[PDB]
């Protein structure tokens, strides 16, 4: 197990060339302003 | 307006300085014993020519200086601004 | 300790104590300092005055012959407050030893080129030039080997930051190959590796 | 004249009759490794890594504690020496079990940085390894025990400097533990600072607890402001935040000491925080603007009010250079009125020669001194590195001790005098004992806080305790000239930000209705809008949010105490530099940068641009500012002692209180403390 | 201070040279300008050579200003000859590079504390 | 603002995750006091690290190896 | 041999840019990271510059960065000769002090004491 059935290629676009991406979690978390009340 | 503040800046030595020293023996007790307004400073040490400070008009500086003297010819320097 | 402990030789460091002793004998006018590198190399501190001069003393004798120059390099020490240094090294092709001569400088001070004496520092000194910033005077040819045309820094010395202080990159708006300031896509990590204790005995600074 | 000389390693060094080995070899520059050896506590002999080996004798010494005598050779490199140095150090790799990876110690710690230079090699055991089990102790402390190389670092501590006296060693032979019996917590100022102590991983840091190793690191020292004694702290950054802070072991202040509360909250820094510039609207609105928008809203605001109708008042942290730059531009407008949030009463000083206005023996004087009288204060919660100044020199020699009012627990044996403000008074002649005692004193001292300060008799009490100090100085009074009557303060900025000359107390607006304010207080809950006539604005200035983030008109915001450079001062009248570190978030700017941004645009234009161009006007209206770090010769209080007893008034009656009792209040006080979520964590950790 | 000067010996022949090697720019700018195949108004080369020569002005000493003369001696060797194609030259004039504010306000809105 | 960039890219992500897979294994059992936690077989794994159950109901599984472990 | 003796208080110009006028650097000794005890990271009197603004960069978090010195460390061996390689580049600067401890008196065997005040229990 933990691992594949089939298999995949290197492939240039299949669609799917999965242009990698940032994999964190947020940073400063900026403020909530208050809501209807003065 | 004024004037404002006075801020009689000293060394503690280089006693060429010592007017001023000798001038907190002469008036200070008495010369502040009036005017219990004002709210002149002595700070610490410019080391060298112990400028004396004043400030009014809208925040304008006037500069004096002194570099040896004797006890009196401080206190008579500090009315010369002081009347005014 | 035999085993893995690298097995010494006393007889070449007796000889180089000698031969090493009498060349402080007989041109004092330069020769300041002379030493023994505990693997049995020398290193004799000269003045800057002779340059020329030694060097002609073992470019020819017959008890010294050092014909064969290898090595020409440099070093650049802030907090030695004459800022780099020379280091020369020849081989005397007979009498098979090496002998290092150093000496120091300053990038305003000028040096005098060794040209006339070897015809192989003629690049070592080009370069250097480039480099450090040492100026070498009376050299048949003072140019720029191994930099670029645009750097003005001199880089090998220790206020160059690493990335130098213009990438490059093209673009169509013209037809050029331009220069615009230069921006990372890393910080280039600094790490920290000096570890405390002072894990070295024998060479305890002065004890202050 | 009274020293020996003793032969290190083949070398003549001088030594004073009852040093040590170590404290000799340390003379010419080795180390004898050590474990149970450190310099500011005591000295027991169960570590075994330091042996050095004397000359012609069979036996092998110990270089902890045993003295020197006429000259030995005291050899350290030899044949003999590294046959224990390296026989101890595989003992204690026996059993210690195969962490580094993720012991968090595991940059720096010290079966590390021995145990590859001095010592062992490979090991042979080959089966064995104990391992006991860990428990808690608080919120801070983490605790694995199965690693304790037990030096015994950790025990002698708690009975030493800081004097809660819990940490145990429970057990005999293979097995002893060190955590408490019962299931007591341990929890104190300054006994969060252990974990410089131990020196493997046992003891490591709660929030810190995994986030980053020690080579990456940048270490740019600073100074902490949240309080008197200041520090001398070192930041640390990673990707360009800030991740722990230390102590940086400088000698007078923080021997190597830092408290609790300046390590802990650097935390509430990053959390809740004001990005940018907030325009006004007029309804609840509050919106965010281009920063050039809301900078001219309050210039042409200034336009129109003149005279008393605008004042300023900044109370809080804020830097020495924006205590110039808002002063003259403030005051070339001619208005003043002006304050700070503190309260300080005054008379006939509290400016000029300011001789009562701050810490006059230093605090490298308690070492020296020998009768204490301190009034009006809880010590401890407040300057908690003058308490333990005070402990290890109450050990150590001899030193007496007298508190007035509300008897609170110190660590030491003091005793409750009496508790009022009318007691003060017959103490001038005898009764209520001492009557001879501050008389007979060598050295007295006498120290008021800005807790007692603060009432509204207080102008009495700075004039009733002076005398006592004038009664004995006159007399002789010390020996010798030695100053007696100073006070401490617990705000951060004020010596700085009164000594300008900055008139103490916030009254001056509460006689009349200024309407257009600057709070850079600016978090005291003194002066609201209610207490302010009608809705002419006051515009907010800082950081944070905290209160006063709602109630204000337009909001500008600045830099910590970790962005800027700037100059604070403590309470001996030192000048320390905070350094920068990382660079502001969001749109913020500097404070003294956002005063002349305002100026330009308005009518004045200041006569400066550089830092440098700030510090120059600094050394005009002040020349001790650019001194950094002297403490110069003056006493001043002669003139001051008769010209402060113009005034008659007396005093009120009521108990001395301080505002402060046992903890739960220590830890949220003045701004981001507040906002730090791990006090929050261990604030509720206290009620129940 | 006690070294031996380059080629100078106080500021005259030093200030003789400065003035010299001028004009070898001088008379040489625009040779290359139709050399190379680049396009400017040759004017353009006879005020950058101006530009650069009044630029630094404050120094005080010989081996100072002789220093600088042995880097500007040597450009006439490239550029009266072909060692640079095009690109090494025009990088003098910067056509690409976003203004810089350096006035103030115009700062206060972009970019974080210079 | 940020969330243009994978348009149309389909976004790879991790199907599974181990934030918790671990609680799902039979927290074993021993009947004795230390144990070697030396885990995924021999010379391929964490160091060897001894751990104590001691407490009533707990484990302490080293924490290189997570499995959840006790007596 | 042209000795030609003269004084002109040495200085440099032209090879950086314009980070000559703007910064000041700072000569200040290492103060010994605390978590241990090692006490030889002393002893060398470096310098390091003012620190200008990190950011984000937009794409991971990796901080990148201007400020092109920003990470060098040079190590002199003394205050004389500390000074002397700030002047004779000729940029601003300041100073710091070095530090040592108090003598101090520390003696064991004090611990045990019949009036005394300092007697240690369970130690
Ligand atoms: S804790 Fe100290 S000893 Fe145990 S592993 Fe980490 S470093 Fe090695
Ligand atoms: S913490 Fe680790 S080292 Fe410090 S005492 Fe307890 S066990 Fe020994
Ligand atoms: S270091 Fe030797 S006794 Fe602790």
């Amino acid at each position: 197990k933990f691992i594949w059935t089939n298999h995949k290629f290197n492939l240039s676009g299949t669609p799917q060339q999965y242009v990698p991406y940032s994999t964190t979690r947020k940073k400063i978390q900026e403020w909530v302003p208050p809501s209807t009340p003065y | 307006l004024g004037l404002r503040e006075i801020r009689i800046h000293l060394c503690q030595r280089s006693p060429g300085s010592q007017g001023v020293r000798d001038f907190i023996e002469k008036r200070y007790v008495e010369l502040k014993k009036a005017n219990p307004d004002l709210p002149i400073l002595i700070r610490e040490c410019s080391d060298v020519q112990p400028k004396l400070w004043a400030r009014y008009a809208f925040g304008q500086e006037k500069n004096v200086s002194l570099n040896n003297f004797s006890a009196d010819q401080v206190t008579r320097a500090l009315e010369n601004v002081l009347s005014s | 300790t035999r085993p893995t402990v690298r097995p010494r030789n006393d007889v070449a460091h007796k000889q180089l104590s000698a031969f090493g002793e009498y060349v402080a004998e007989i041109l004092p006018k330069y020769v300041q300092q002379v030493q023994v590198s505990c693997f049995n190399e020398l290193e004799i501190c000269i003045h800057p005055d002779g340059v020329i001069p030694v060097l002609t003393f073992l470019r020819d004798h017959s008890n010294a012959q050092f014909k064969s120059l290898a090595d020409l390099t440099a070093v650049d020490i802030p907090t030695r407050q004459n800022r780099f240094e020379i280091v020369y090294n020849l081989l005397s092709l007979r009498f098979n030893s090496r002998i290092r001569v150093k000496t120091y400088t300053d990038e305003l001070t000028p040096i005098e080129s060794s040209v006339p004496v070897y015809k192989a520092a003629n690049w070592y000194e080009r370069e250097i030039w480039d480099m450090f910033g040492v100026f070498f005077a009376n050299h048949p040819d003072l140019r720029r080997i191994l930099t670029d045309y645009g750097f003005e820094g001199h880089p090998f010395r220790k206020d160059f930051p690493l990335s130098g202080y213009v990438e490059l990159r093209y673009d169509d708006e013209v037809k050029r190959v331009v220069a615009e300031p230069v921006e990372l896509a890393q910080e280039f990590r600094k790490f920290d590796l000096n570890s405390p204790w002072e894990a070295f005995p024998a060479y305890r600074q002065p004890p202050e | 004249s009274n020293l020996i000389e003793v032969f290190v390693d083949g070398q003549s060094v001088m030594v004073e009759p009852g040093t040590t080995v170590l404290q000799a070899c340390e003379k010419v520059g080795m180390q004898i490794p050590r474990f149970c050896y450190h310099e500011r506590l005591s000295v027991a002999g169960n570590c075994r890594m330091c042996l050095v080996e004397i000359e012609k004798a069979p036996k092998v010494v110990a270089a902890c504690a045993m003295p020197v005598m006429k000259g030995w050779n005291i050899l350290t490199n030899s044949e003999k020496t590294k046959k224990a140095r390296e026989g101890v150090m595989e003992f204690l790799l026996a059993n210690h079990p195969l962490d580094c990876p993720i012991c968090d110690q595991g940059g720096e710690c010290d079966l590390q940085d021995q145990s590859m230079m001095f010592g062992s090699d490979r090991s042979r055991f080959l089966e064995g390894k104990r391992a006991v089990e860990d428990k808690n102790i608080g919120p801070l402390v983490k605790t694995i025990m199965t690693r304790c190389i037990q030096c015994t670092r950790c025990i002698r501590f708690a009975s030493e400097i800081a004097g809660v006296d819990d940490l145990g060693t429970t057990g005999r032979g293979n097995d002893m533990q060190v955590g408490t019996y019962i299931e007591k917590m341990f929890m104190s100022e300054l006994s969060g600072n252990i974990i410089d102590i131990c020196p493997v991983g046992a003891l490591t840091s709660k929030p810190y607890a995994f986030t980053a190793r020690p080579w990456e690191t940048r270490k740019t020292e600073s100074i902490d402001v949240m309080d008197a004694v200041g520090s001398n702290i070192v930041v640390s950054t990673r990707t360009g935040e800030v991740m722990r802070i230390l102590p940086r072991m400088h000698e007078d202040i923080n021997e190597e000491w830092i408290s609790d509360k300046t390590r802990f909250a650097y935390d509430g820094l990053k959390r809740q925080r004001l990005t940018e510039p907030m325009v006004r609207n007029e309804k609840g609105l509050l919106t965010h603007t281009t920063w050039e928008d809301a900078l001219s809203r309050v210039a042409g605001m200034l336009q129109s009010f003149q005279g008393n109708d605008v004042a300023a008042i900044a109370g809080g942290l804020v830097d020495a250079e924006a205590l110039i730059a808002l002063k003259d531009l403030l005051n070339r407008v001619d208005s003043d009125t002006l304050c700070t949030e503190e309260v300080f009463p005054t008379a006939g000083a509290g400016t000029d020669l300011r001789s009562n206005y701050l810490l006059n023996t230093t605090i490298a004087g308690v070492e020296e001194a020998d009768v204490v009288l301190l009034v009006g204060t809880n010590p401890r919660f407040e300057a908690p590195l003058f308490n333990a100044r005070i402990r290890k020199s109450w050990l150590h020699n001899d030193l007496k001790v007298a508190l007035i009012g509300s008897p609170v627990d110190l660590t030491y044996r003091y005793d409750h005098l009496g508790d009022s403000p009318k007691i003060l008074q017959d103490i001038a002649s005898g009764s209520h004992p001492f009557s001879q005692v501050l008389q007979e004193a060598k050295k007295p001292m006498v120290i008021l806080g800005s807790s007692a300060l603060q009432r509204n008799d207080g102008a009495a009490i700075l004039a009733a305790v002076s005398n006592i100090a004038q009664k004995i100085r006159t007399s002789s009074g010390v020996t010798g000239d030695w100053k007696v009557m100073n006070i401490l303060h617990r705000i951060a900025s004020q010596v700085a930000a009164l000594d300008l000359g900055y008139k103490p107390g916030v009254e001056a607006i509460q006689k009349n209705p200024p309407k257009m304010l600057f709070l850079l207080g600016a978090d005291g809950g003194c002066i609201t809008r209610q207490d302010l006539p009608k809705d002419c604005f006051i515009v907010y200035q800082g950081h944070h949010g905290d209160v006063g983030a709602p109630i204000a008109d337009v909001i500008l915001p600045g830099a910590a105490y970790t962005e800027k450079s700037a100059t604070y001062v403590n309470t001996e009248g030192r000048a320390q530099q905070t350094k920068v570190a990382v660079t502001p978030p969001g749109l913020a700017r500097e404070d003294w940068k956002i005063i002349r941004a305002l100026s330009e645009i308005a009518g004045m234009t200041l006569p400066y641009d550089t830092l440098d161009q700030v510090r120059n006007r600094l050394e005009e209206v002040s020349p001790n500012l650019v001194r950094y770090d002297d403490v110069e010769g003056a006493n001043y209080f002669q003139q001051a002692s008769e010209l402060s007893k113009l005034v008659n008034q007396q005093l009120l009656a009521d108990p001395l209180v301080p505002p402060q009792l046992t903890i739960k209040d220590f830890y949220m006080t003045d701004s981001i403390s507040r906002a730090s979520q791990t006090m929050a964590k261990c604030v509720k950790a206290v009620t129940e | 201070t006690s070294v031996k000067p380059i080629f100078s010996r106080d500021m005259n022949e030093a200030k003789r040279r400065v003035r010299e090697l001028y004009r070898a720019w001088y008379r040489e700018v625009p040779n290359t300008v139709h050399l190379f195949q680049l396009d400017i108004s040759v004017k353009q080369g006879r005020d950058k050579v101006r530009e650069m020569f009044k630029k630094n002005a404050h120094i005080t000493d010989p081996r100072v200003v002789d220093l600088l003369v042995i880097k500007g001696k040597m450009e006439l060797e490239e550029t009266i000859k072909v060692w640079k194609q095009r690109t090494h030259v025009m990088r003098f004039f910067h056509e690409t590079e976003a203004p810089r504010p350096k006035d103030f306000l115009s700062k206060f809105y972009v970019g974080h504390d210079p | 603002y940020r969330k243009v960039r994978f348009v149309g890219r389909q976004k790879e992500v991790n199907e599974n995750f181990a934030i918790d897979l671990i609680a799902e294994q039979p927290v074993s059992q021993v009947g004795s006091r230390v144990i070697s936690c030396d885990g995924g077989g021999g010379a391929l794994g964490h160091p060897r690290v001894y751990i104590n159950l001691d407490k009533e109901t707990k484990t302490g599984t080293c924490g290189y190896c997570g499995l959840q472990f006790r007596q | 041999i042209t000795v030609d003796e003269k004084l002109d208080i040495t200085t440099i110009t032209g090879v950086p840019e314009e980070h000559i006028k703007t910064r000041k650097a700072r000569i200040f000794v290492p103060a010994r990271n605390n978590m241990q005890s090692g006490v030889n990271n002393t002893k060398k009197w470096k310098m390091e510059f003012d620190t200008r603004e990190r950011w984000e960069n937009p794409l991971m978090g990796w901080a990148s960065t201007a400020d092109p010195l920003s990470n060098l460390v040079l190590t002199f061996s003394t205050k004389e000769d500390a000074v002397a390689f700030a002047e004779k580049n000729g940029w601003s600067y300041d100073v710091e002090e070095r530090k040592v401890p108090k003598p101090k008196s520390k003696s064991y065997g004090a611990n045990f004491s019949w009036n005394k005040r300092t007697r240690v229990s369970t130690k």
